[PDB]
């Protein structure tokens, strides 16, 4: 399931993700443009033998179990399988242990792509 | 924070090569780092990692057995011996880290690889 930009923003909303430790709403609707493209589906093997899952690519090394990986600490007590549902609660309960641990700082895409930027554009034009 | 490999070269089927990193900028002792490879033109494999002070290390399951890696903490570098070198090995190697952990995609920092023939 590919989210439209909206679509992603409000499910986030609902989800309560707006302003959560402060980080806005346009933080996380961007982090999954550049993490997942808006893919609940998308599936990377990473360079470490770790696996990002889902529409906010959840590591398999820290904090979800997928079976496959090195020094697997599984912090969300998650399966990493159930990540990848269309409907983003499991990713967005997972999202609050992460953000709760180094901020967004945790997504590597976040860092790099819409830290510092006017992630509320992403946002801009959504009821 | 520099990450510079070193001992790539020619080899035939079989042998053997042990590859070097040189690591400064950061604290080594404790630091995870791996290796981590791009056959031509495959994506970035995980070749293998070393984690912690504990120094509990892991690899590939298509090089189990075969390669071994090691810090050799009183030159602070990072070595990586590959036995039984096979065709499907040929690629560039890379010494990778985290910048800042934990963090998703895996190692987001190497250095600039160094490059093994296996013919």
């Amino acid at each position: 399931k590919v989210f439209g930009r909206c679509e992603l923003a409000a499910a986030m909303k609902r989800h309560g993700l707006d302003n959560y430790r402060g980080y806005s709403l346009g933080n996380w609707v961007c982090a999954a443009k550049f993490e997942s493209n808006f893919n609940t589906q998308a599936t990377n093997r990473n360079t470490d033998g770790s696996t990002d899952y889902g529409i906010l690519q959840i590591n398999s090394r820290w904090w979800c179990n997928d079976g496959r990986t090195p020094g697997s600490r599984n912090l969300c007590n998650i399966p990493c399988s159930a990540l990848l549902s269309s409907d983003i609660t499991a990713s967005v309960n997972c999202a609050k242990k992460i953000v709760s641990d180094n901020g967004m700082n945790a997504w590597v895409a976040w860092r790099n792509r819409c830290k510092g930027t006017d992630v509320q554009a992403w946002i801009r034009g959504c009821r | 924070v520099q990450l510079l490999e070193s001992g790539g070269g020619l080899v035939q089927p079989g042998g053997s090569l042990r590859l070097s990193c040189a690591a400064s900028g950061f604290r080594f002792d404790a630091e995870d780092m791996g290796w981590v490879r791009q056959a031509p033109g495959k994506g970035l494999e995980w070749v293998s990692s070393i984690y912690g002070p504990s120094g509990s290390t892991y690899y590939a399951d298509s090089v189990k057995g075969r390669f071994t890696i090691s810090r050799d903490n009183s030159k602070n570098t990072l070595y990586l011996q590959m036995n039984s070198l096979r065709a499907e090995d040929t690629a560039v190697y890379y010494c990778a880290k985290y910048t800042s952990p934990p963090q998703n995609h895996g190692f987001d920092y190497w250095g600039q690889g160094t490059l093994v023939t296996v013919s």
